[PDB]
């Protein structure tokens, strides 16, 4: 609700958790030591 | 296109936790343990104090320090009556021996609460907290794996007695708001769930999955310089030879004796004709300077490409009356061995790293909670690995059809329930595929799923095996 948004804001958080699970990603091979294996992400985290 | 690969694609499964919701909040009384031990008073005293008053649980206060036996504190637990809850917080902001990691002053306490609450007539869950002892996902980072072990011997002691455990909970460290937003609608859910893991949002549970097998193409170097410890030892001497048929002119087959442990005839002569002359081995592992004087032994060129970590340490696992030390001493070669390579390898390039763990950490079969430490030891030690950007793995194995040593009476007890065996022919292309598609923790076993449910359910609910349809007969 937009009652929930402005207290948030005036409290001053955030929302980044991480990558959810119920979408079933691989969430395994999206990252490896190589950042230009075919495949793979950069991102480790947030708002969803 | 086409598959042919029906065994090692049903052979394939992971771990992961699916959001959980919860259970039903109560307003009862008892007398709660919360043990809070001699150095561990912090704001969480005050936090369990306040929640447990406002639930109505009157809070046991009790002191606990360094091994005290089994006997005293069973004799002061039968003074005060029944206990309806226990919150082990024994584990939390504590730090680790790292010269003996394996021995931590924490699974021995635990397991004296359990023995003493045992011979206490008690029958109460022992719920106990931890500090990011596991992850969600490879976003987050684990900073111990001894609180792995202690997850792993918990979740034995679960199989072992339904009684008396109950509650395997996980805390972010330095938070409040995961405990205080759940409290009781964890501690007190009606709900059956114990791999509980509190983080920001909601609640997470340990789930068994199975995995798939795409497509893939590159393949592993297969010559180089490779260090496979553990000898012949069975399992290592067919490795050894897959290895061999595979082409490697030099590896490293290290044993506690090496060459004056077997030597054997046949196995020099594959490796010769196959391969060429691989060094085999000149010391143990368990030792720093053993590492360091195979370090030494290294000559020039085809340099080491990957290490199988193979140890034959294993000897028991059986409960009984169990303590931290005797665990610690009957595997000092595979976790002191597997630091050694970990802090000898930090510079140098690799292209596998195998810890080379087995099966029964996963669920925790009784008569195996002395292998369990070590198996999440190696995990820890391969996701910390992972996280930071160098390879590992950790592969969990079952029972070889040829494992000499690993297949008697316990693999027919397995055998008439749950698996039954696996060729090590198909264990070499699993292994292959495995480490094609950058795996970290694969398990590979096959499970006769009718009979494992009615050896495993018995009389614990428990929502783990759920998520998979070949497993609802």
């Amino acid at each position: 609700t937009p009652e929930e948004f402005w207290e948030l804001l005036s409290e001053g958080r955030d929302a980044v958790a991480g990558l959810p699970t119920d979408r079933g990603w691989d969430l395994d091979s999206l990252f490896h030591p190589d950042p230009t294996r075919s495949g793979t992400a950069h991102q480790r985290g947030g708002g969803f | 296109r086409s598959t042919e690969v029906d065994e090692v694609s049903a052979l394939r499964y992971r771990i992961e936790w699916r959001p959980t919701g919860a259970g039903e909040p109560a307003r009862l009384d008892g007398t709660w343990l919360v043990a809070k031990y001699a150095g561990t008073a912090d704001e969480t005293s005050t936090a369990a104090r306040e929640a447990l008053e406002s639930a109505g649980a009157r809070v046991r206060e009790l002191v606990v320090d360094a091994r005290c036996g089994r006997d005293e504190l069973a004799e002061r637990l039968r003074s005060v009556g029944e206990v309806a809850g226990v919150l082990s917080l024994l584990a939390v902001d504590e730090a680790e021996p790292e010269e003996a990691p394996l021995a931590l002053a924490s699974l021995a306490d635990t397991l004296s609460l359990v023995q003493a609450m045992v011979s206490a007539e008690l029958g109460c869950p022992l719920w106990t907290v931890t500090e990011s002892a596991v992850a969600t996902g490879p976003f987050e980072r684990v900073r111990n794996a001894a609180h792995g072990a202690l997850w792993g011997v918990g979740r034995v002691i679960a199989l072992e007695n339904p009684a008396v455990w109950g509650g395997l909970v996980d805390v972010p460290a330095g938070s409040v708001a995961e405990l205080a937003r759940h409290l009781a609608a964890v501690v007190s859910g009606g709900a059956g769930e114990d791999q509980l893991a509190l983080r920001a949002d909601g609640v997470y549970g340990r789930r068994w999955v199975r995995a798939a097998a795409p497509a893939t193409d590159d393949e592993w170097k297969p010559t180089g310089t490779v260090l496979v410890t553990g000898g012949t030892g069975g399992v290592g001497g067919q490795i050894a030879r897959w290895l061999a048929r595979r082409g490697a002119p030099h590896l490293l087959l290290v044993s506690r004796s090496g060459p004056d442990a077997d030597g054997a005839g046949e196995l020099v002569a594959e490796l010769e004709a196959l391969g060429a002359r691989t060094t085999v081995a000149a010391c143990d592992v368990t030792d720093r300077e053993s590492v360091r004087e195979l370090l030494g032994g290294i000559g020039d060129d085809v340099p080491l490409s990957a290490v199988f970590h193979a140890a034959a340490t294993l000897d028991d696992g059986t409960v009984d009356t169990l303590t931290g030390e005797r665990i610690e001493r009957a595997s000092r070669a595979k976790v002191l061995g597997a630091r050694n390579l970990h802090e000898l390898t930090r510079e140098l390039d690799l292209t596998a790293f195998v810890l080379f763990s087995s099966f029964a950490s996963a669920f925790g079969a009784p008569g195996l909670g002395g292998y369990a430490p070590g198996n999440a030891y190696l995990d820890g030690l391969a996701q910390q690995r992972r996280s930071d950007g160098l390879p590992a793995t950790a592969v969990a194995w079952g029972t070889w059809a040829g494992s000499g040593m690993a297949e008697g009476p316990v693999a027919d007890r397995f055998r008439r329930h749950g698996v039954i065996e696996m060729p090590p022919e198909t264990a070499c292309r699993a292994l292959q595929n495995a480490l094609d598609r950058a795996e970290v923790c694969p398990i590979v076993i096959d499970v006769r799923w009718d009979r494992f449910l009615l050896a495993y359910t018995a009389q614990r609910p428990t929502r783990l095996f759920d998520e998979i349809d070949d497993a609802r007969r």
